[PDB]
């Protein structure tokens, strides 16, 4: 399973 | 033996034509196992192999809502990239992002990944220690800092070192009776009567895995110094691969040229020749 | 920053003339993702061409593998046309059983 990105560039 | 779990995100902006198109796709080794593509009715995470059909239905609901999240998050990385590179809407820019675990001859992370590309060029890259960053230019430098001060690699590190490796072990089990095992190349040499007093000896290799192979032609035992056509290793589709190498030689002199296959699945390096 | 498609048409199993098989079309090293891939037969399209989902490699270069069931007879020529914004001239690779 994937995960939910918690960083944005 | 060594394996991996790798997911590839791709977002493309398309102004005038509505919102950006997001596409996630999973891969156990080189075999693809899942997908998500916003170009859809009511998009959702779907399998891409008969083996993924056996997982708990809670699995899909999770990855559907997670990917919808990331999709919405990649719309933000795109409009933010516009502000940084001082670009402008109207145009099409795309984001790529490969993240995932790599395991060796044991169930323990060998290398982890988390890297972004913008318009066909590296942008940012979690380094091998999983707590430092690499930026390609000065725009990505502004991201590196945001991530460094916050400590945002703590979340990737935690997924990659953990959850990621557990799930590769899960998927290599589920799909153990299908996923390509290391397989040895089957090799032969055809010849093709090429215009003007010289035949084309082509050398083949078929039904192997992994894709990493070496084909070479030698004249009289030593390195070649004419030329040879060499097409890149290519997917058969059944999970194995295909490459050929072809040198052009004069009629009658075909016995002095030997093809040379080199593959991990061959215990001894192969040497072929016409007939 | 645009990059150009690299087409490669080939059979999956050794093409014995008369026996069912699978034709492949392998467009690589291109950018951006937006591409059309239609496989052909004497000029007219094949109605069920299955395509691989938009993925890429280590160096970021995109990848698609379109495929379809075909039976290679005496002649009836097969092919792969490819539309892209990397080139306003659609490249047309034809199939060759020797390659």
């Amino acid at each position: 399973s994937e995960f939910l990105l918690e960083k944005r560039i | 033996g060594p394996h991996s779990l790798r997911y590839f995100h791709t977002a493309v902006s398309r102004p005038g034509l509505g919102k950006p198109r997001f596409i996630s796709v999973g891969y156990v080794d080189d075999t693809q196992f899942v997908r998500f593509d916003s170009d859809a009715e009511n998009p959702r995470y779907e399998p891409r192999v008969r083996w993924m059909e056996q997982v708990e239905p809670e699995y899909w609901e999770r990855n559907t809502q997670i990917a919808k999240g990331n999709e919405q998050i990649f719309r933000v990385n795109l409009r933010t990239a516009l502000r940084y590179y001082n670009q402008s809407a109207g145009g099409s820019h795309t984001f790529q992002r490969m993240y995932g675990c790599e395991v060796g001859s044991d169930w323990r992370l060998l290398r982890g990944y988390e890297q972004y590309a913008y318009d066909g060029c590296d942008y940012i890259a979690l380094n091998e220690d999983l707590k430092t960053w690499t930026a390609a230019d000065m725009a990505a430098l502004i991201t590196k800092h945001k991530w460094e001060q916050a400590g945002d690699a703590e979340r990737d590190r935690a997924y990659l070192e953990g959850t990621c490796v557990e799930w590769l072990r899960r998927y290599l089990q589920l799909g153990n009776a299908t996923l390509p095992r290391t397989d040895s190349p089957k090799a032969h040499v055809t010849r093709h009567s090429r215009p003007e007093d010289k035949v084309t000896l082509r050398c083949w290799a078929l039904g192997f895995y992994p894709a990493d192979i070496t084909l070479t032609w030698q004249l009289n035992g030593e390195e070649l110094t004419q030329d040879m056509e060499l097409v890149e290793t290519r997917p058969a589709g059944d999970g194995t691969f295909q490459k050929w190498a072809s040198v052009v030689v004069p009629l009658g002199k075909e016995q002095y040229y030997t093809c040379h296959v080199y593959h991990q699945g061959l215990p001894e390096p192969l040497t072929l020749r016409w007939e | 920053i645009q990059k150009t498609p690299q087409i490669q048409v080939y059979s999956r199993h050794p093409p014995e003339n008369g026996k069912p098989n699978i034709l492949n079309c392998y467009v690589t090293q291109f950018h951006p993702p937006h591409i059309e891939i239609q496989m052909l037969k004497n000029g007219k399209k094949i109605p069920k061409v299955e395509m691989s989902d938009m993925s890429f490699s280590k160096d970021w270069s995109f990848y698609i593998l379109a495929h379809t069931e075909f039976t290679p007879t005496e002649t009836d020529t097969y092919a792969c046309r490819v539309k892209h914004d990397s080139m306003a001239e659609p490249k047309t690779v034809y199939w060759d059983r020797d390659m």
